């Protein structure tokens, strides 16, 4: 059976991912959009992503299983760090719209990406190299915990997740402010206007999106952190096979998020 | 003045406007059927050349 | 005094519409009925052409069916192949603001134009191997809304102060003014053998004229709205123009009257251009809904569309010899069909 | 043919030639920012263009402000039909639209009213943000604060207007030269108000010929327009 | 051809009131938005009144409101202005311009360079 959902989960995440960057492509064919690389770069991650849960399909070998892992961690790496990519490319739109359409560039687009999958692929194959992360006293089945120690989540977690999420709320709540007076001006001129003859958009917006990029790994982190804290819990049954599921599901959800909710790629697709 | 001007040139250029001949708009017809339809063999829009002659495929 | 001049001339348009209306004696849709419909026309995209950093005004056709130009909102002039898709020029203009270009039948020149009241002229033969201006013709008080060239030394100008002119380039002077119109002049052709050419002017009538003496021959009336784009029959005895009531019209220069109406109910925006096939048989327009029309001529019925532009279709042109039409648009995208 | 092949590669190498300028002038054309100015003889659009500078059938102007680069195109020379070069304009941030709210009654307020209306609700320029001055303040606060000139019998509805709640009046200034001016810019806002799209809005100030702070408020303005087109791209406005 | 030809005119009493008539021909009445205008001597042409296609958008200028009424009737292709009680200020040509171009919501016909779509006139005179 969970081979059978892992299985399911793998399909979808590929279907939607390819279907959506295909669109992209199309839509960047047309016009310039150099905001729609980050785009087509998460869809590209979250494919792959896919493609790496179809990969432990078969158990469900030491080096062989430490090869898989490691390209399981590197995809969701990636896709973590283009959702970054792209929250930082909006905040700089919005707060300094001369400076940004001053610099930005197709360039830096490239420049961008192509160090983010260098990065990615770097933190993904450093416990393969460093003897601290490494376990030791192989059984014979693999696992997320069989080959890597809890000390090389916790290291993610502390450099990782938590001081990015500490900058993807940081950007969407200054982002808020902004819209907030501009809404109070445009509401003073429309009463003013009508004498002379949205409220909750904005907020619901940006909860929806810094829930979807929270809830997706802290669950995972979190255990891991107290796996290593307590040594009589034994967090590893929910750890690494229910914990796990929630930050690769995260990969159905960017397309609708980042992708769908364009009106630009919602009007490709529906002519596709 | 210058309502005057207008006013005279206007019935001036009207007038030399009135003062020519027309054809029936049968004949007219004819004719341009009659070209249309001498020239119907040389329209590659209207009959598709082979592709080996096409430049654009 | 000047009521009676008005009432004259109340009494010389009646004795004009009698005499057109004495001459009709059937419809063009009567005669051509008999012939067989072309069936249907499907083209498709054979090329599309990039590296206009804005919306495209307008291009004109080379001679020889390879090589066209074209402007845009950018500021640039770019000379093409069509064969190949290689940019053979990119001319860097003056001003921004440009609503036409041509293409000397000699190959040698090309003509911008624009709100600045000026159509300038770039040698394209230069020894240096550097295409730059040659000669800047001013004297419209107006912009410029058509520049086209007669032959290497004479250019005939639409203005919107209300009057074309005819240009000698050598020493850069008109040499005839036609005036007579009442609103803007808003476009232009050249009849096949280059002695007469019309006009529409945004006053819902077009014009004939005599290029040698410089006078009104014929006014022709029945549209509603501005006059848009104008186009010659290929023998020359007819006509064809696009306003914005959403119709194009088919006008015979002896018969000087309308022969027939191309329309249709679910066509509501204003048609951008006009053109005719190499043997007259098919009149395509470009409309303000992003989309090209193939219209039968003699028939009056819809055949086909051109419809792979995301934007307005600005321009448009056939070939020399009927190899191909070209379509500008708004979305920076020149596409070829066939 | 190695002749048509040496041909093939040299028309690709100029290709290529040219698209690297291509390139390098995109930057150029995508960093810059361009304003049409309107308005009539009356308003003192004259003296408004030579404070920003401090046949031809269009006059340029260009400015900088904070590194920054803005080209400000001002019609000149053309008949007085507008129909038709109006949309020539379709691609500017912003309009510039100055209007002497010292000349009510010819009724010239009521005709750069129906300006305003027509030039808003085109249908080329659905997209463009006008940054309205109201110019001649001082001359409108002379004329008010003493003379027989009553605006009730050209704008009869001025007799049952109080000035608004969020009026900031100048510290100085008589209750009915206030009262007066917001008259004038609710007038102008009825118009732009009621659309009710959210694709583009009025930015009014209430200037002189000789304000030495237009260019500033053009900035701060076309800063505001860029601001809320990425807010609203991005779900937030 | 567009043709539009303006009848009612004359000179009447103050406090009077009176109904200038517009026919049209050549185009499709139905389509457009409908216009008044007039030229006192002496200044130039001013916006009086305009309604839409339909009749349901009307809209006077500030100094003829509550006085004029504007009413179109397009099984007819034909356009009213009704004037009561006239002032010695209204002493002026009468014309009918019209939209240039069909289904729109804009306008720019004031034009002193003759609008091409716009009457010829009818004379309105006050006085005692
Ligand atoms: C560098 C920083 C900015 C950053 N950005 O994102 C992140 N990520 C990195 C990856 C995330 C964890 O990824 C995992 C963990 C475990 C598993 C896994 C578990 C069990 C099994 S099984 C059932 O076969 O035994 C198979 C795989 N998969 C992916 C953490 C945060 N860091």
């Amino acid at each position: 059976s969970f081979g059978v959902i892992l299985a399911v989960l793998a399909s979808l995440i590929i279907a939607t991912n390819t279907l959506v960057a295909v669109a992209v492509l199309l839509l960047i064919h047309k016009n310039d959009g150099v905001s729609l690389c980050f785009t087509l770069n998460l869809a590209v991650a979250d494919t792959l992503i896919g493609v790496a849960i179809s990969g432990l399909l078969t158990d469900q070998q030491k080096t062989l299983c430490s090869l898989r892992m490691a390209f399981v961690t590197s995809s969701a790496a990636a896709s973590v760090l283009t959702v970054m990519l792209i929250t930082f490319d909006r905040y700089l739109a919005i707060k300094q719209p001369f400076r940004y359409l001053k610099i930005m560039s197709g360039f830096v687009a490239g420049a961008c990406i192509a160090g983010l999958w260098l990065v990615s692929y770097l933190i993904g194959f450093l416990p393969l190299g460093i003897p601290m992360f490494q376990q030791t006293a192989y059984k014979g089945q693999c696992s997320f915990f069989a080959v890597f120690h809890p000390h090389f989540v916790l290291t993610l977690s502390c450099v990782g997740f938590f001081p990015a999420m500490l900058l993807f709320v940081f950007f969407y709540c200054d982002m808020l402010k902004i819209a907030s007076m501009h809404s109070q001006q445009i509401r003073k001129m429309e009463h003013a206007g009508a004498m002379a003859g949205s409220d909750f958009k904005a907020l619901r917006t940006v909860s929806v999106l810094i829930g979807s990029f929270a809830l997706s790994w802290t669950p995972f982190l979190i255990t891991g952190i107290v796996q290593v804290a307590c040594q009589e819990c034994h967090l590893y049954l929910v750890l690494e096979r229910y914990l796990w599921l929630l930050g690769v599901g995260n990969s159905l959800l960017n397309p609708l998020i980042y992708a769908y909710w364009q009106k630009e790629v919602r009007l490709q697709l529906y002519h596709m | 003045t210058a309502s005057i001007a207008q006013a005279r040139k206007l019935v001036e250029q009207l007038k030399m406007e009135a003062n020519i001949d027309r054809i029936k708009v049968s004949k007219a017809a004819a004719d341009l059927m009659a070209y249309c339809e001498a020239h119907a063999k040389e329209d590659p829009l209207l009959t598709p050349v082979p592709a080996s002659e096409n430049p654009f495929r | 005094e000047l009521d009676q001049l008005r009432q004259e001339a109340e009494q010389l348009k009646n004795q004009i519409r009698d005499a057109r209306k004495a001459c009709a004696d059937a419809t063009l849709s009567q005669i051509t009925n008999n012939i067989d419909p072309v069936g249907r026309i499907q083209m498709r995209t054979r090329r599309t052409l990039r590296g206009h950093l804005a919306k495209i005004y307008a291009m004109h056709w080379g001679t020889d069916s390879r090589l066209l130009v074209s402007a845009s909102q950018d500021g640039k002039l770019i000379i093409w192949d069509s064969y190949t898709t290689n940019k053979v020029h990119a001319i860097p203009l003056r001003s921004s603001w440009v609503m036409t270009c041509a293409y000397a039948p000699s190959g040698n020149y090309v003509a911008c134009g624009g709100l600045d009241n000026i159509c300038s002229i770039y040698n394209l033969k230069t020894r240096e191997g550097n295409v730059r201006v040659s000669r800047e013709l001013a004297g419209h008080t107006g912009y410029l809304s058509c520049c086209r060239f007669l032959d290497d030394n004479q250019i005939v100008t639409s203005s919107g102060d209300t009057t074309c002119a005819l240009w000698d380039i050598e020493t850069g002077q008109q040499t005839t003014t036609f005036t007579g119109h009442t609103g803007d002049v808003m476009s232009l052709s050249l009849a096949p053998d280059t002695r007469l050419f019309v006009s529409g002017a945004c006053d819902a009538s077009a014009k004939l004229w005599d290029v040698r003496e410089g006078m009104c021959r014929q006014t022709f009336t029945g549209h509603e709205s501005d006059i848009n784009a104008i186009c010659f029959f290929p023998n020359g005895n007819a006509f064809a123009t696009g306003s914005d009531d959403a119709t194009c019209r088919l006008f015979d220069l002896r018969a000087d009257q309308e022969l027939m109406t191309y329309s249709h109910d679910n066509i509501i925006c204003g048609i951008t251009s006009v053109s005719f096939s190499k043997s007259g048989r098919l009149l395509l327009a470009g409309y303000d809904d992003f989309n090209c029309n193939v219209w039968d001529a003699l028939k009056a019925d819809r055949a086909g569309v051109l419809a792979g532009h995301d934007n307005r279709v600005s321009c448009l042109g056939v070939t020399d010899d009927g190899m191909a039409v070209a379509t500008g648009s708004w979305d920076s995208f020149l596409k070829i069909w066939n | 043919t190695e002749d048509q092949r040496n041909e093939e590669k040299a028309q690709r190498e100029a290709n290529k030639k040219i698209e690297k300028q291509l390139q390098k002038d995109k930057q150029v054309y995508r960093a810059t920012h361009r304003l049409l100015l309107l308005g009539a003889g009356e308003s003192g659009k004259n003296t408004i263009v030579k404070q920003m500078r401090i046949t031809s059938g269009i006059f340029e102007t260009k400015f900088q402000v904070d590194k920054v680069n803005f080209h400000m195109f001002d019609v000149g020379a053309q008949r007085d039909e507008r129909r038709k070069w109006i949309q020539c304009f379709n691609d500017v941030t912003a309009i510039i639209f100055v209007v002497a709210s010292s000349s009510y009654n010819t009724n010239r307020l009521q005709a750069a009213l129906k300006l305003f209306d027509s030039i808003w609700n085109n249908k080329w320029l659905r997209d463009t943000s006008v940054i309205l001055f109201l110019n001649k303040q001082d001359l409108l606060a002379e004329k008010v604060l003493a003379g027989k000139s009553k605006i009730e019998d050209y704008f009869p509805e001025f007799a049952r207007y109080t000035t608004p709640e969020d009026a900031t009046p100048e510290p100085g200034e008589d209750p009915r030269v206030t009262r007066a001016k917001y008259f004038i810019r609710d007038e102008f806002l009825r118009i732009s108000t009621a659309s009710g799209d959210g694709r583009h809005y009025c930015y009014p100030h209430f200037t002189c010929s000789v304000d030495t702070e237009n260019i500033r408020r053009v900035f701060n303005d076309c800063r505001d327009i860029i601001q809320r087109m990425h807010l609203r791209q991005y779900e937030l406005l | 051809q567009v043709q539009l030809q303006e009848s009612g005119g004359g000179l009447v009493q103050p406090g009077g009131s009176l109904r200038l008539s517009c026919a049209a021909s050549g185009f499709t009445f139905s389509n457009y938005k409908m216009n008044w205008v007039r030229q006192a001597p002496g200044k130039g042409l001013e916006w009086v009144s305009d309604i839409s296609q339909s009749g349901a958008s009307i809209s006077y200028t500030g100094s003829v409101k509550g006085r004029f009424t504007i009413s179109r009737d397009n099984a007819k292709n034909t356009l009213y202005l009704q004037m009561n009680s006239l002032k010695p200020e209204d002493t002026a040509v009468y014309y009918c311009a019209r939209c240039p171009a069909p289904f729109t919501r804009d306008c720019f016909d004031v034009t002193s360079t003759t609008y091409a779509y716009r009457g010829q006139g009818t004379q309105v005179t006050v006085s005692s």
